[PDB]
């Protein structure tokens, strides 16, 4: 139907830039009036100044080359062969030419326990001993110096003392903080190192292999690598031996070992005899899990067969 | 979406649909064509010849009509719709268009389209009241000075923003049709870069009835002459389109204009604020004094903190600086026997029952003390205590002390 007039748009929005304006709608509500364009009228002040028309199929139009930092008045008029329909008005002002912070100092590392740390720093930009007036927030980065080149894992913090959680004990951590305000960033602080705090094994001793020394069969030579989860500096190893597998661990006989070595012999044993054989580290905290039982037949004797 | 309010819900500044104020109102004009039926003249320049080609306006008739209707109907360029004057209405004879909004507008433009040429000497007009005092706000004229008592070009100064300018631009004669006259409020004001906080600008657009006045119209020079029957017929003023362009005044309070119970145009205020314009604060929100929203800060109305004890309450300016213009707002007559700025203890007399909490209807309960039996009138806040009379114990002051007896006069009761 081309006998009436297109109706008003549904919908007009203007996005403002420096000698841009983006212009985007949506077509009349009511599709049975056929619509065989648009009409954008544009100006300083009054939408009289210039028009421009542009396709029935066009959702957005960029109006180019304006002034900038002065308020436009945009027009969207819905046109066809007998005329054009009701104006939606629409006024933005465009955005100047121009197109545009110190990291925090006295960071330290304050360590409570063996999973969290307490971070604090201060300000030279703040007047105050403590400010948070303005919207502000930090960010703060950790990894492991033992391992070369550790992912770094973020976390931003509202206030000037943050608690890392999730942390595995006996590493030492690197901290870095650096204050965000708007599009402006500044740069990671003063590398603070803070070592965990030491905790009770959670992991067996690895490679447990028992050999007889060569030459002695009552003598036995024991083998055992570090465990994984340590979580501590390691003052020493416990051996547990026993004839029986299904006896009551207190039942079988203690071994002291020291912490540096990570081999003991054990002397005075009976020949041709099955021993099964358990092993658990220490540290300053506690005692660590025990070792699965390892069986070991001692050599037969020169008698009989 | 609501524009009044962000993401979270805190407020923030949220402003009227831009919009033609003047597009399908009643406009009220001093002369119109075709009462009675009366000839009119288009000349159409052939060069140096003048071809004129003569109609007929008649009112009675709606193929031959030019009612004020047409200054504010759709403008359609394939079919265009004019108001038209009566015939040769030349100084002192002025010829007056007016249009009344029942509602404050911050106007950012007004412009006329013509059917015939422009005219000589035009001039705008605005009301602040509803159309009961008038204020200028442009004029157009080739004799600024000898017209309407203003320089030609006048350059904008910070002290006088609010100046109503005289210019030659838009005077021109040729387009003898098609014309366009296009006022921009703040185009030339110094202070326009920094309209959101200029009260002196913000009050300059703001505007209830807009008032054109057409004083000269232009002529060929034949007017005054013996055949002048044909000539006269050809000199009229006549407008395709006139738009008033700006939007509704909510000062950053409100999203939209509503249609209120008086059947005028009101703010849907938002932000605490009432008023037609969102010019003041809403009942009881008066902790804060009232501040215009701004792109960077939404000024809010904030209610007045009463522990759910008053529904009135008032502002001390003296008391705002001392909280660090925070709030200086009071309290008006406590119910639920309580007392205080905040009503944030129990009246004269009255005991803080420390079980339920202040916001409570329960929260003070009466000391009940005896007019013989106690001294004072007032207890203790804390334990309920009554202060009794030498002799008297009980916390209402009821009882005689073990040792005392009830005596008849009125000063020792025990
Ligand atoms: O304005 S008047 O009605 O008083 O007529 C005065 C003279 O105008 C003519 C032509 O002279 S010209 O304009 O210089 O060309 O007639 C023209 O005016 C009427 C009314 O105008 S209108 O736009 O229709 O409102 C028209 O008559 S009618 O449609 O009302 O019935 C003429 O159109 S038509 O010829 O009837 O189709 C119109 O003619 S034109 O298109 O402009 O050329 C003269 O009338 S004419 O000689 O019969 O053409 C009038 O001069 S006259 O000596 O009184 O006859
Ligand atoms: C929070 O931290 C993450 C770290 O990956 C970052 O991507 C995000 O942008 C931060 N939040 C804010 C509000 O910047
Ligand atoms: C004016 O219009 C009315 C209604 O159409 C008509 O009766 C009358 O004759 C018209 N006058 C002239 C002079 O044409
Ligand atoms: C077209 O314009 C004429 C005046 O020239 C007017 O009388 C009429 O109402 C307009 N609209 C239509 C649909 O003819
Ligand atoms: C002309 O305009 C003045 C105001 O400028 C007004 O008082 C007057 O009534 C108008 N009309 C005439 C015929 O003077
Ligand atoms: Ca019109």
């Amino acid at each position: 139907g081309e006998t009436r007039v297109p109706e008003v748009p549904s919908s007009l929005h203007v996005r403002p830039l420096v000698t841009s304006i983006v212009v985007s709608w949506t077509p009349p509500e009511n599709q049975n009036i056929v619509v065989r364009g648009y009409a954008i009228g544009y100006g300083i002040g009054s939408p009289h100044a210039q028009t421009i028309k542009v396709d029935y199929k066009q959702r957005y139009y960029t109006i180019e080359n304006l002034d900038p930092s002065s308020h436009y008045v945009i027009t969207l008029k819905a046109f066809n062969n007998v005329g054009e329909g009701i104006p939606l008005y629409e006024s933005a002002v465009t955005r100047p030419h121009t197109v545009p912070m110190m990291p925090p100092v006295g960071v330290q590392a304050s360590i409570l326990s063996h999973d969290t740390i307490r971070i604090t720093w201060a300000d030279n930009s703040l007047p105050k001993h403590q400010k948070i007036t303005d919207s502000r927030y930090y960010t703060v980065r950790w990894k492991t110096n033992i391992p070369a080149n550790t992912k770094y894992k973020n976390a931003n913090a509202t206030t000037l003392s943050y608690l890392v959680t999730g942390l595995k004990p006996n590493t030492l951590y690197e901290f870095s903080v650096m204050v965000t305000k708007g599009r402006r960033s500044s740069t990671w602080s003063m590398t603070a190192h803070g070592a965990t705090f030491e905790l009770v094994p959670t992991s067996p001793p690895k490679d447990v292999t028992v050999v007889s020394k060569e030459g002695k069969p009552r003598t036995i030579i024991v083998n055992w690598q570090p465990p994984s989860e340590a979580n501590g500096k390691i003052t020493g190893y416990i051996i547990y031996y026993s004839t029986d597998v299904n006896a009551e661990i207190h039942d079988w006989v203690i071994e002291p070992v020291v912490g540096n070595r990570l081999t003991h012999q054990i002397q005075e044993l009976t020949l041709d005899t099955p021993y099964y054989f358990k092993i658990q580290a220490r540290n300053s905290k506690g005692m660590g899990p025990m070792s699965e039982a390892v069986q070991f037949r001692t050599p037969k004797a020169l008698g009989s067969a | 979406p609501d524009p009044c309010s962000d993401e979270n819900g805190h407020p923030r500044r949220c402003i009227p649909d831009f919009v033609n104020a003047a597009f399908g109102k009643d406009v009220r004009v001093s002369s119109t064509c075709g009462r009675p039926p009366a000839r009119y003249c288009v000349v159409s320049e052939r060069g140096e010849e003048r071809l004129r080609s003569c109609h007929l306006c008649n009112a009675s008739d709606p193929k031959k009509a030019h009612p004020p209707a047409f200054l504010t109907d759709l403008n359609n360029p394939h079919n265009l719709t004019c108001w038209q004057s009566e015939n040769y209405l030349q100084f002192p004879h002025n010829v007056t268009l007016t249009l009344s909004l029942g509602k404050k507008f911050e106007v950012t433009y007004v412009s006329l389209q013509f059917c015939s040429p422009r005219p000589e000497s035009m001039a705008i007009y605005k009301s602040m009241d509803y159309g009961r005092t008038w204020v200028p706000f442009q004029f157009y004229s080739t004799q600024c000075r000898k017209m309407y008592n203003r320089p030609h070009r006048a350059p904008i100064t910070k002290q006088n923003e609010q100046e109503a300018v005289c210019t030659d631009s838009h005077t021109d004669m040729r387009p003898l049709s098609g014309g366009l006259i296009a006022f921009s409020t703040l185009d030339g004001r110094p202070s326009a870069h920094d309209f959101d906080n200029s009260p002196v600008l913000q009050d300059w657009v703001t505007a209830t009835d807009i008032r054109v006045a057409f004083s000269r119209l232009h002529t060929f020079g034949d007017e005054n002459e013996d055949d002048s029957e044909l000539a006269r017929d050809s000199y009229f003023y006549a407008v395709s389109d006139l738009q008033v362009g700006g939007r509704c005044k909510c000062n950053g309070h409100a999203a939209r204009c509503v249609r209120d119970r008086d059947d005028s145009l009101v703010c849907d205020c938002r932000h605490n604020t009432a008023g037609p314009e969102c010019d003041r604060c809403k009942p009881f929100h008066y902790d804060r004094p009232w501040q215009r929203a701004t792109a960077r800060e939404a000024n809010e109305c904030v209610a007045c903190n009463c522990n759910l004890h008053a529904r009135r309450c008032r502002f001390n300016m003296e008391l705002y600086k001392l909280s660090g213009r925070k709030s200086g707002g009071v309290c008006l007559n406590c119910r639920h026997n309580t007392a205080g700025r905040h009503c944030h203890y129990c009246k004269e007399g009255y005991y803080r029952d420390m079980g339920k909490p202040i916001t409570h209807r329960k929260a003070c309960k009466a000391c009940d003390c005896h007019p013989v039996g106690a001294a004072g009138k007032t207890c203790n806040q804390t334990t309920g205590q009554c202060p009794c009379k030498d002799g008297v114990t009980g916390i209402t002051c009821n009882r005689c002390a073990k040792g005392y007896q009830q005596s008849r006069s009125p000063i020792a009761p025990c």
